[PDB]
RNA sequence: CGCGACGGGGUAUUGUAAGUGGCAGAGUGGCCGCCACGAUCCACUGAGAUUCAGCCCUUUGUCGCUCCGAUUCGU
RNA sequence: GGCUUGUGGCAGCCAAGCGUUCAUAGCGACGUUGCUUUUUGAUCCUUCGAUGUCGGCUCUUCCUAUCAUUGUGAAGCAGAAUUCACCAAGUGUUGGAUUGUUCACCCACCAAUAGGGAACGUGAGCUGGGUUUAGACCGUCGUGAGACAGGUUAGUUUUACCCUACUGAUGACAGUGUCGCAAUAGUAAUUCAACCUAGUACGAGAGGAACCGUUGAUUCACACAAUUGGCCAUCGCGCUUGGUUGAAAAGCCAGUGGCGCGAAGCUACCGUGUGCUGGAUUAUGACUGAACGCCUCUAAGUCAGAAUCCGGGCUAGAAGCGA
RNA sequence: GUCUCCAAGGUGAACAGCCUCUGGUCGAUGGAACAAUGUAGGCAAGGGAAGUCGGCAAAAUGGAUCCGUAACUUCGGGAAA
């Protein structure tokens, strides 16, 4: 017979298995489509998710409650240290979907790379790429190098760079062994697809060259992981009675008589988070470039000298030091998770996208308590230099 | 212009609040809320500014066994202003008024919330802190 | 330059974007900078009797 | 070659440690102001304690370890 | 459950008449043709070396004979509202009083509070109020023992570790590792309100819209913890009862002695952020245009066109594959 | 499941509970982790029975001292109202 009452299911089947992400770096499933006449760009940037905190800003949205007004919105900080090209790899349009042709690489590679490689970097002799790099240094190496160049050029549809992150340059991480990843170039023809990619072998792309500041991005990552959990915490179906016998944390029903069978629509207790997600329309609400004002937390309201990193540190990260993007809402994934920053796939051009950012304040107070001091000095003068 | 942003809903159907205004009813006994579309099992519930139906459980005989509108105007549970600050009342208070949001009454006692204030105009006029 | 707030408990400054603000039923108006404040003022503890407190502070000459 | 064990600093929680002194203290018992008892109070003292165990930085400083092995895998 | 469909429910044909006029906007008397198995009967084919027998709760999926939502035709459609019909099952269809109920009835909200199936879905899922053992009471019946599709009150709800299904987890997938392609399967967003349009169109008046646009909200989904809120054996700090170590100091015991605060971690529409675009089409309205010298959206050939479909996007990634 | 004798100190009304001395004893197979579900024990913003057949379960009340104590009543009670 029919249900006595309507309610919506619980959960969502569109994100079906809820199992264990085979990776741990967010991967790109789709890259905004190309258009030629623009200039050559790349399309994504990894970075590493700090920590969190609160900005307060003046709103300008006409028509709205909040119009002239002040509000306060968490913000995310994400890390985002230059990435270092060091291949190009070029694919073929064919009946069954992309393939690779072929995969050129820079002379040098740093040891962090190459330790991507390895599964003990240390105990292994360390030949990756020994053998590849000395076909560089003659004259008839370099001419197949240029002649692989070349075929890409020729036949190559999709161009895409090789490009790892300096994980180095941030000690909190605790890790040597940097990602890898394919970003792909979009404008222009193919010809400066490979040209734009090969100019780029061993040198820096900044995060700026990638995104900017007021433009709206998607977030890729995993996230946080939660190890074995029951339907009620899992997929959100309410607790039964308390007098039921054999526990009230279940499904009371998980079928009909007929089918004769357990369906896939049901309900089932197993693995929580640690799954992989692609969110939309992040705004990036500032750009912290080294060395310049932008990279402290000052606003044109404070002019109170102080950094980005709350004092005692962004907890379980560490000091924030390199270029970072301020982004509104959450991040998927745990703080020091490796996070895939990709271009809108979509054409922004609702208000909220284009709206105009602008800070009043940035919040610096410890974050591992009920922080009232905003700096160390501060603190100090607060108990007479203590 | 614009409308009023979602506040924490700290009062389900059942719930009994004070009246704010001096129409000689003493509580609201809340028995519905206006604008509630709802869920399986989910009790309806009201925040400052929102209309509600009630009745009073002590009071006037003549504004006994009535149902009758109501719009709330303070509330105990927490709730957030856009500038991140949390404000709460030391009680739960609202006044009867008619379907066209009119107050029966003619004055109200204790402050009120501003979100309340900027819905109805003919409650504001009333008013005599509005916070 | 910033509007802070203080806290009307411990007399701590109060940053944009926290605090709780309790509306006593007589319109007074209490700014609280953590809910460690809040309890205490909820708990009828009097600032002036609390250490830490920049009532007693003042009052002490600390 | 960094890691690891201490320690230090940053950060946070509680709310002002123990000891010493007091012409603070409701009072009371002896002696000829002195002595004794006294919860509590004040000063040193936003002090002391705790703070990664899944917090941040780190030799000013101390110390240790940097690899005995085992199992397999071939166009 | 099966056959049957009298009965129950739903639908069609004829046109006497109703509808101020006017058979057919909307209705359909007298007759007559069907469908359905969500009614109840008829039967006794399966099960009596047992298929757990009411309802509710919980949970998924399916149907359309469509209550609301999207696009349209019709009207005795001025507007507003309403009615008839078409494509249509994508999304939604609620909170309560009384009753064990199914059913019903009322209060209230809502865009709407449509109807059903899945062994009258669902008891090794619960619950046990009812029914349907043994105790007991009443009424009626019986000489009596006792009887009552009459009322009443108390009355043990057992087992999964097997196979499969389903959920996740390793492994296998011909050296090893990195970066990728990709068949295929899953899939998701949803509805409302305010302002403006506008007291405008329309109308004697009363009354009284809509697209665009702007700002929010509901249901849902996926994340997330800066802030607020919650959880303490941080046994973190303080306070404190009884006992105890000769006192002080410092501790311990009372399975967490108790109390206040409590970072961290976890976590809530009790907190915050995000939730998408092309193509082909249905109904329907049209273009050109014969058959049929005219006419005709149709016959050949075309166009517009939706909560539709497919793709894209999102989740997974094959004894599939590349560099 | 099975009769009975002896019975310390503190707290307190108390062979109540809690702690201790004499005497007895660490006898219940151990180790490492800290998922779901469970059993036992807890807590919780705002609302306060809307849950459910039904307030089932839990929470709340609780000792002592002073004040004060209604209807009704068989005059005794009710009453720790
Ligand atoms: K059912
Ligand atoms: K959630
Ligand atoms: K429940
Ligand atoms: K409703
Ligand atoms: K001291
Ligand atoms: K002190
Ligand atoms: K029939
Ligand atoms: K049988
Ligand atoms: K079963
Ligand atoms: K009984
Ligand atoms: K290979
Ligand atoms: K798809
Ligand atoms: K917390
Ligand atoms: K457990
Ligand atoms: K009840
Ligand atoms: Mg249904
Ligand atoms: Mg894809
Ligand atoms: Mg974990
Ligand atoms: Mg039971
Ligand atoms: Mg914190
Ligand atoms: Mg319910
Ligand atoms: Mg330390
Ligand atoms: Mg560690
Ligand atoms: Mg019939
Ligand atoms: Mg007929
Ligand atoms: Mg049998
Ligand atoms: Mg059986
Ligand atoms: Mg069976
Ligand atoms: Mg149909
Ligand atoms: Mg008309
Ligand atoms: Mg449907
Ligand atoms: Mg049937
Ligand atoms: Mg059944
Ligand atoms: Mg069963
Ligand atoms: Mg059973
Ligand atoms: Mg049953
Ligand atoms: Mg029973
Ligand atoms: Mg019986
Ligand atoms: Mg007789
Ligand atoms: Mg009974
Ligand atoms: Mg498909
Ligand atoms: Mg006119
Ligand atoms: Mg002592
Ligand atoms: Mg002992
Ligand atoms: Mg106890
Ligand atoms: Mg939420
Ligand atoms: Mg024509
Ligand atoms: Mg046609
Ligand atoms: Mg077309
Ligand atoms: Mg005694
Ligand atoms: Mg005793
Ligand atoms: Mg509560
Ligand atoms: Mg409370
Ligand atoms: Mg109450
Ligand atoms: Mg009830
Ligand atoms: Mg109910
Ligand atoms: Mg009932
Ligand atoms: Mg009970
Ligand atoms: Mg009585």
């Amino acid at each position: 017979s029919h249900r006595k009452f309507e309610h919506p299911r619980h959960g969502s089947l569109g994100f079906l298995p809820r199992k264990r992400a085979a990776r741990h770096r967010g991967k790109v499933k789709a890259f905004p489509k190309d258009d030629p006449s623009k200039p050559c760009k790349l399309t994504a940037f990894l970075g590493y998710k700090a920590g969190m905190t609160h900005i307060v800003r003046e709103v300008e949205k006409p028509g709205s409650k909040l119009h002239k007004k002040e509000t306060c919105e968490a913000v995310t900080i994400v890390e985002t240290p230059p990435m270092v090209i060091v291949g190009v790899v070029g694919y073929v349009k064919t009946p069954r979907g992309l393939r690779c042709l072929n995969t050129v690489w820079a002379q040098h590679l740093s040891e962090d790379i190459k330790r991507r490689f390895y599964k003990n970097w240390c105990k292994s002799k360390k030949k990756a790429f020994l053998k590849y790099s000395k076909k560089y240094e003659t004259d008839e190496g370099k001419k197949d190098i240029q002649a692989q160049l070349e075929k890409l050029k020729k036949y190559a549809c999709v161009i895409r760079v090789l490009a790892h992150t300096q994980i180095r340059k941030m000690k909190g991480l605790k890790q040597k062994k940097a990602h890898l990843m394919e970003i792909q170039v979009n404008g222009g023809s193919i010809a400066q697809k490979v040209d734009f990619a090969y100019g780029f072998f061993e040198k820096q792309v900044p995060v700026d060259a990638v995104f900017q500041k007021d433009e709206m991005i998607d977030i890729i990552g995993v996230t946080k992981g939660k190890g074995y959990e029951g339907v009620v915490t899992r997929w959100g179906v309410t607790r039964l009675p308390r007098k039921t016998h054999r526990g009230l944390r279940k499904v009371a029903c998980i079928g009909a008589w007929h089918p004769a069978r357990v369906s896939f629509t049901v309900a089932r207790a197993g693995q929580n988070g640690y799954h992989h997600r692609t969110e939309m329309n992040k705004k990036v609400y500032k750009l912290g470039k080294v060395g310049q004002e932008s990279h402290t937390a000052l606003t044109e309201f404070d002019r109170t000298e102080k950094d980005i990193t709350p004092i005692g540190g962004f907890p379980h990260y560490g000091v924030v030091k390199e270029d970072y993007l301020l982004i509104k809402g959450c991040c998927v994934g745990t703080k020091k998770r490796v996070v895939t920053l990709r271009q809108s796939l979509l054409n922004q051009t609702s208000r909220v996208a284009l709206e105009e950012i602008k800070l009043k304040f940035i919040d610096t107070s410890s974050k591992f308590g009920h922080g009232r001091f905003q700096t160390t000095q501060e603190k100090q003068k607060f108990y007479g230099r203590l | 212009a614009g409308n009023k942003f979602r506040m924490s809903l700290g009062l389900p159907v059942a719930a009994t609040v004070n009246c704010a205004d001096n129409t000689g009813a003493k509580n609201l006994y809340i028995i519905s809320v206006k604008g509630i579309k709802g869920r399986l099992n989910r009790l309806p519930s009201a925040c400052v500014g929102d209309m509600v139906m009630a009745t009073v459980k002590k009071g006037k005989p003549d504004l006994r066994k009535k149902v009758m509108p109501a719009v709330i105007v303070r509330q105990r549970k927490p709730w957030r202003r856009k500038d991140g600050v949390f404000m709460y009342f030391e009680d739960n208070a609202g006044v009867i008024v008619n379907p066209k949001g009119e107050m029966k009454g003619s004055a109200i006692t204790g402050p009120i919330g501003k979100e309340c204030a900027d819905l109805w105009p003919r409650i504001a006029s009333a008013a005599n802190a509005i916070v | 330059v910033l509007k802070t707030e203080l806290c009307r408990f411990s007399g701590a400054k109060i940053y944009p974007g926290r605090g709780i603000r309790f509306i006593r039923s007589d319109s007074q108006v209490f700014l609280f900078v953590n809910s460690k404040c809040k309890h205490y003022f909820h708990n009828k503890l009097k600032p002036s009797k609390l250490t830490w407190t920049a009532m007693y502070r003042k009052q002490h000459k600390k």
